[PDB]
């Protein structure tokens, strides 16, 4: 698992 | 806007970016980060350029999350498909933003800065240069075919939901997408620029060049991150590493 994964936050906040 | 645009394109062009808003709030991060560094903290030009790069592909993110298709995807999927294709869209970003705004031997920057090609050509090593020789290159043939924002979406949309992507859940959304828009954007050209019977061919003819241009640009920063040139983790950093 990557939990600083800029990309994934920014992905999981428009869901 | 001409007369004539498929639905399609249209439900396209709702989905951009606001541009004099995205410049604003890039020149703003940059000026602020390189205030207060001592000499030897202080940024250098690269590191600059790479945390704008960084910023625009923030933005190209926060595009592709709310645009009309990609929202219908599921996070893990949406992940798979950016990883394949993000330095594609940053590459395709430049390229446009130079036909719109950009004139001959200068490059306009999204902040709305400038720097002369001649700047690069005696100042920055080779493969920087050939980076930037391709680049211009593609944007003076984009120019000459008269390439307009209904096909700069399209193209953003036809990189963006690539066919090449393995292990999506809904690889059945993707593949109808790219019809879609690879049937919108040829009655879009044949429409409007009957002149150049060959124009959607043309347009196709570039997706290789774009992304030759991205992958020798990931190598450049690659050995730039590597050679210890980059500030800090960025979204940037993480892209190039990934998959
Ligand atoms: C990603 C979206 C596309 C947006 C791109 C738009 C941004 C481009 C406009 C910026 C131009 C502004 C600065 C122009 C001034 C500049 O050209 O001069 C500084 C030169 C220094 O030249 P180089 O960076 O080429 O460094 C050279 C080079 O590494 C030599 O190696 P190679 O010849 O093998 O390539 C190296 O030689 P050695 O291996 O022999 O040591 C050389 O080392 P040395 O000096 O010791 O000989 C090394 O210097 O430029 C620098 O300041 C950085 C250039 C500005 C950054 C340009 C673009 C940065 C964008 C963010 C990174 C790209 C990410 C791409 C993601 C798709």
């Amino acid at each position: 698992p990557r939990q600083g994964s800029i990309l994934y936050s920014l992905l999981t906040s428009s869901k | 806007s001409p007369a004539s645009i498929p639905h399609l394109i249209l439900e396209l062009l709702k989905c951009e970016p606001d541009e004099p808003q995205v410049q604003a709030k890039i020149m703003a991060y940059l000026q602020q980060e390189q205030a207060n560094r001592s000499k030897h903290e202080k940024l250098s030009t690269f590191g600059l350029m790479c945390k704008m790069a960084d910023q625009t592909l923030f933005s190209i993110v926060e595009w592709a999350r709310s645009s009309i298709f990609f929202r219908e995807l599921k996070v893990d999927d949406q992940m798979k498909l950016l990883q394949n294709c993000w330095s594609e869209l940053l590459i395709l970003d430049h390229i446009y933003r130079q036909v719109v705004h950009g004139k001959e031997g200068s490059i306009f920057l999204v902040t709305g800065q400038q720097v002369d090609y001649s700047i690069i050509a005696s100042q920055a090593g080779a493969t920087l240069n050939n980076l930037m020789s391709h680049a211009q290159e593609l944007v003076a043939k984009l120019r000459s075919l008269q390439f307009d924002q209904r096909e700069f979406v399209c193209l953003k949309f036809l990189v963006l939901f690539s066919l090449d992507v393995k292990n999506l859940e809904n690889f059945q959304l993707v593949e109808g997408v790219q019809e879609q828009v690879n049937a919108a954007l040829l009655d879009y050209t044949m429409c409007n620029y009957p002149q150049q019977t060959e124009k959607f061919g043309q347009l196709l003819l570039r997706l290789p060049e774009i992304r030759a241009i991205s992958m020798q640009a990931e190598e450049y920063l690659y050995y730039k991150h590597l050679n210890g040139d980059v500030p800090y983790n960025n979204l940037l950093i993480e892209m190039l590493h990934a998959k």
